[PDB]
């Protein structure tokens, strides 16, 4: 499939202080604007030179997973995909293309949601690795209100080794700038981008458009 | 079963209503919607929830429901456009959904 | 943009059966419901049967129970349908028609087909 969902619009690239969590980038996903029709989407790939810091925050999660890689064509990649019971994480030589994006969509006679993982990748062809764990990430708690939980991770790559981290905490103040796992043994990385969660319904008659949507979504960037 | 008046007529620029009615149970505890037929051409949605257009073409259209009867009309008509109009919707017992007769619009 | 395309025109003698296709693009058929509906020619529309979201089930009308059956296949994404019995008055025009898949109890057909012609 892989329909086209960029837009022409391009805005200044924001930029904050490190603050001792520095010149860290700031992005934002779907941007909305006083022009309540105005939903754009835009996800463009980044350099992986030594090291990344990587934070966000969400209302209610559409964040999946990542990819990684030097092509990232069929000419490999490593890729994580997350969901709600269970964490994957396969090294294959996919097939991406220009907009990649997990949908998910209704099952009518199932009374249940479904998620169709192939708007990702198309070929998959002699493929090996797969690996299954705890999720990393987690979308309840025990309080809704206010105060919203923060998420960040270190992703480096030496010796060969994979390695990961992640913390979570709680925030206190009013919404401002931030406040002040696994070892998988894998290929040569330069490049990587993330990868949202899109859903679509019928309930509205003659919605001349593609009825792929979401909510606001923004996340932190950083080197070493 | 239901009933509507046929072969209404009008001349352009002129106000237009068209009447539709049943009973209690036909069009009473249900929303109704309205179609028009082309000659020659499948059906064409206009009105929906007995108040709401879809998106894009339609004009701006009106719908009353006076306990068992309801009514569409249009401020001003045209020989630009003009063809049948259809009422129906679910009737809540012992049967399923039904179609009214129609009544064909005439425009001197 | 749901687009709908079907089989072209038929011919019949009396008293046999015929079958006609109904085909989708864009979506998929396991997210959208499926009708039926006939017109005589000059006598208005008239409805053949469905799906009914309220459960799980495939519901005919009233009259014609009995005389038709439908099934569906998701791998070519078609829906099928089939009439039998064919008499003296059965002519008319055979339109496909969709809407909403997971209403309590609702009624907004949209979009049809361009229709397809049985004789007898
Ligand atoms: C999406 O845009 C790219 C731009 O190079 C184009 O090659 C591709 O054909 C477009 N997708 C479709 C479905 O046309
Ligand atoms: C880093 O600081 C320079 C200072 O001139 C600024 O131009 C640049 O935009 C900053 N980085 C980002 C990502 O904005
Ligand atoms: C989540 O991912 C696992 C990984 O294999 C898969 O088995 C499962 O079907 C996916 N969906 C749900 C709802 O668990
Ligand atoms: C149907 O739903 C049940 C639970 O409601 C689920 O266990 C089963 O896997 C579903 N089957 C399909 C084919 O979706
Ligand atoms: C794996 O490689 C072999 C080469 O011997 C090829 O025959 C086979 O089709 C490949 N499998 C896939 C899924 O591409």
């Amino acid at each position: 499939q892989c329909v086209n969902l960029t837009t022409r619009t391009q805005l200044p690239p924001a930029y904050t202080n490190s603050f001792t969590r520095s010149n860290v980038t700031w992005f934002h996903a779907i941007h909305v604007s006083g022009t309540n029709g105005t939903k754009r989407f835009d996800n463009p790939v980044l350099p992986f030179n030594d090291g990344v810091y990587f934070a966000s925050t969400e209302k209610s999660n559409i964040i999946r997973g990542w990819i990684f890689g030097t092509t990232l064509d069929s000419k490999q990649s490593l890729l994580i995909v997350n969901n709600a019971t269970n964490v994957v994480i396969k090294v294959c030589e996919f097939q991406f293309c220009n907009d990649p994006f997990l949908g998910v969509y209704y099952h009518k006679n199932n009374k249940s949601w479904m998620e169709s993982e192939f708007r990702v990748y198309s070929s998959a062809n002699n493929c090996t690795f797969e690996y299954v764990s705890q999720p990393f990430l987690m979308d309840l708690e025990g309080k809704q209100g206010n105060f919203k939980n923060l998420r960040e991770f270190v992703f480096k790559n030496i010796d060969g080794y994979f390695k990961i981290y992640s913390k979570h905490t709680p925030i206190n103040l009013v919404r401002d700038l931030p406040q002040g796992l696994v070892d998988l043994p894998i290929i040569n990385i330069t490049r990587f981008q993330t990868l949202l969660a899109l859903h679509r319904s019928y309930l509205t008659p003659g919605d001349s458009s593609s009825g792929w949507t979401a909510g606001a979504a923004a996340y932190y960037v950083g080197y070493l | 079963v239901v009933t509507q008046p046929p072969s209404v007529s009008a001349a352009p620029g002129q106000k237009v209503t068209i009447s539709c009615s049943g009973s209690s149970s036909n069009i009473g505890n249900n929303y109704v919607s309205w179609y028009q037929q082309l000659p020659g051409t499948a059906p064409k949605l206009l009105i929906y929830d007995n108040n709401k257009r879809p998106s894009g073409i339609p004009d701006r259209f009106s719908g009353s429901k006076s306990g068992t009867s309801a009514t569409l009309g249009i401020t001003g008509l045209q020989t630009g456009d003009e063809a049948d109009y259809y009422c129906g919707t679910w009737d809540s017992s012992l049967s399923a959904v039904v179609f009214g007769g129609g009544t064909k619009l005439t425009v001197l | 943009q749901v687009q709908l395309v079907q089989s072209g025109a038929e011919v019949k003698k009396p008293g046999a059966s015929v079958k006609v296709s109904c085909k989708v693009s864009g979506y998929t058929l396991t997210e959208l419901s499926m009708h039926w509906v006939r017109q005589a020619p000059g006598k208005g529309l008239e409805w053949m049967g469905g799906f009914d979201p309220e459960d799980g089930e495939t519901i005919y009308a009233q009259k014609f129970q009995g005389r038709v059956t439908m099934t569906e296949d998701t791998s070519t994404d078609t829906a099928y349908m089939e009439l039998s019995s064919l008499r003296s008055e059965d002519t008319a025009v055979y339109y496909c028609a969709t809407g909403s898949p997971f209403d309590r109890t609702q009624n907004w057909f949209d979009p049809w087909g361009q229709g397809t012609l049985v004789t007898v």
